[PDB]
């Protein structure tokens, strides 16, 4: 069907940068944009931002504007999230979820998630 | 921005019983031009990714059982499960996609006894 | 040279040039005129015909809509400007019957970018009448991710804009809007919107709406122009 596979877990010492991959299958990658969600070990879910693969343009939550940077490679249908200057807060599981503009920012298909530990 | 508050951090029910969860919003999530509440319900089973249950606060995604129902307007929304099954034990979240940025609730853990 | 709305040269039949003969563009808010003096400089035959029509401010836009002769439509539009100054400029007064009708239309229509992002300023301006002062550059930073590279969405909102403006400027303006819609030549819309912005400074909601139009016309998107009937 529709599948979003994410990179394996990451252990990073504080101060370094980590990059997470999201491979899309089963749909046209440029018709739906990519949303990234930080879920701490607590129940909290936080919306980081989204990126239109066709535009390449991005929109970030003001909270994560400095911490995160989203890019895409349309050829391999892959979306990348980059986190720089990791700290104690940045330890969390990061999710990659599809979104369609016709249904505002509601996410139907979610990736597996990637645990980033600092 | 908008803050979403959910009634119960966790609630315990027996199998077969009818359960109701609440999601309240700081600001009205209803856009009057299209008359659609910008609100969604997710189910996150243990150690798994959140699954989309309901969008627009009423419409439920394809593949979501008939048991799950969602209703509400303005700032007050509720998710209702008809006859709970064992498979349903999970953490249920709600999301507002009205204002920037999209914000989530604390989550409501359905525990089964 | 210069365009006479009573006598329009054949080469002047483009949206840009015809735009100059809209009734509001004549800057007559006052001194409504009896029709006989309005047509005093015209052929006696055309004078007897126009007099025979029994025109008044209520049906004149409909007579303009019925005629298939663009020169006749422009002429009747000039007649409308001299005969019906208050009806012509009724839309720019911040509270008017026409302005209320247009407001109802705007609240009723849902733009695509509004459906995706109801928090945006333009949506607030059309629905709840707030946030109506925003530059095209703010609109660019906000909504460029929504429109750029999406012809379908761009045309979707563009048709809606064309309906709302369809009810701003009846008569010749409506004909020009229908022509733009038919030909997908959406950049020509400037010629209407550009002539409407400085007229609209007293009305904040109208000013903000037209500003949004200015932004959206500049979206990075390629459109193909279907053939013209003129
Ligand atoms: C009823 O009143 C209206 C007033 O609302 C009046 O309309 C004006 O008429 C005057 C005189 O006829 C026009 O003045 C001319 O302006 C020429 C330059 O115009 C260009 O730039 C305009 C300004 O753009 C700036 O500002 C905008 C915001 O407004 C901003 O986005 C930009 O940053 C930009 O810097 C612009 O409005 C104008 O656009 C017109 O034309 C386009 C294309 O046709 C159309 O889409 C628009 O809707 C608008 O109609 C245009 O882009 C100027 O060059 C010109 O010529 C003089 O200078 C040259 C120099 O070589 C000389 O050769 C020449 O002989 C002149 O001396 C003249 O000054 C003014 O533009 C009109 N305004 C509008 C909005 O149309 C009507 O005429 C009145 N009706 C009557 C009298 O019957
Ligand atoms: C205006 O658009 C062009 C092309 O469209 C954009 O770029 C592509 C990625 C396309 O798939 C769409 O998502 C975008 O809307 C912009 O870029 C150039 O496009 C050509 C293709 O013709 C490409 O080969 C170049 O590398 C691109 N970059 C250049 C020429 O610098 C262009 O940059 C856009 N302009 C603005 C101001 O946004």
């Amino acid at each position: 069907e529709v599948q979003l596979q994410q990179s394996g877990p990451e252990l990073v010492k504080p101060g370094a940068s980590v990059k997470v991959s999201c491979k899309a299958s089963g749909y046209s990658f440029t018709d739906y944009n990519m949303c990234w969600v930080k879920q701490s070990h607590g129940k909290s879910l936080e919306w980081i931002g989204y990126i239109d693969p066709y535009n390449g343009l991005t929109s970030y939550n003001p909270k994560f504007k400095g911490k995160a940077t989203l890019t895409v490679d349309k050829s391999s249908s892959t979306a990348f999230m980059h986190l720089n200057s990791l700290t104690s807060e940045d330890s969390a599981v990061y999710y990659c979820a599809r979104n369609y503009y016709g249904r505002s920012y509601a996410m139907d298909y979610w990736g597996q998630g990637t645990s980033v530990t600092v | 921005d908008i803050v979403m508050t959910q009634a119960a951090s966790s609630l315990a029910v027996s199998v077969g019983e009818k359960v109701t969860m609440s999601c309240k919003s700081s600001q009205s999530l209803l856009y009057s031009s299209n008359q659609k509440n910008y609100l969604a319900w997710y189910q996150q089973k243990p150690g798994q990714s959140p699954k989309l249950l309901i969008y627009w606060a009423s419409t439920r995604e394809s593949g979501v059982p008939d048991r799950f129902t969602g209703s509400g307007s303005g700032t007050d929304f509720t998710l209702t499960i008809s006859s709970v099954k064992a498979e349903d034990l999970a953490v249920y979240y709600c999301q507002q996609y009205y204002s920037f940025p999209p914000t989530f609730g604390g989550g409501t853990k359905l525990e089964i006894k | 040279t210069s365009i006479n709305c009573k006598n329009i040269q054949s080469t002047q039949l483009t949206i840009e040039h015809l735009s100059k003969c809209m009734a509001f563009y004549q800057n007559k808010t006052s001194s409504p005129v009896v029709i006989n003096e309005i047509i005093s400089d015209a052929s006696v035959d055309e004078q007897e015909l126009i007099k025979s029509l029994n025109l008044n401010c209520n049906v004149i836009d409909r007579f303009i809509s019925e005629s298939s002769v663009i020169e006749t439509q422009v002429y009747y539009e000039y007649i409308k400007s001299q005969l019906c100054p208050l009806q012509v400029h009724d839309i720019f007064t911040i509270n008017s019957a026409s302005n209320i009708q247009w407001k109802a239309l705007a609240r009723s229509f849902t733009l695509g970018v509004c459906n995706t992002n109801p928090h945006k300023h333009i949506c607030r301006c059309l629905e709840s009448m707030q946030m109506c002062t925003s530059t095209k550059t703010d609109h660019a930073r906000e909504m460029s991710i929504y429109y750029d590279g999406h012809p379908d969405r761009f045309e979707h909102d563009m048709k809606i804009i064309l309906n709302i403006m369809r009810y701003i400027v009846p008569g010749l303006g409506r004909v020009l809007l229908d022509q733009i819609k038919q030909t997908k030549d959406y950049q020509a819309l400037r010629h209407i919107q550009g002539k409407l912005s400085p007229k609209s400074q007293s009305n904040l909601q109208l000013k903000g709406f037209l500003e949004f139009v200015d932004f959206i016309l500049g979206a990075n998107v390629t459109i193909e122009k279907t053939p013209q009937t003129l």
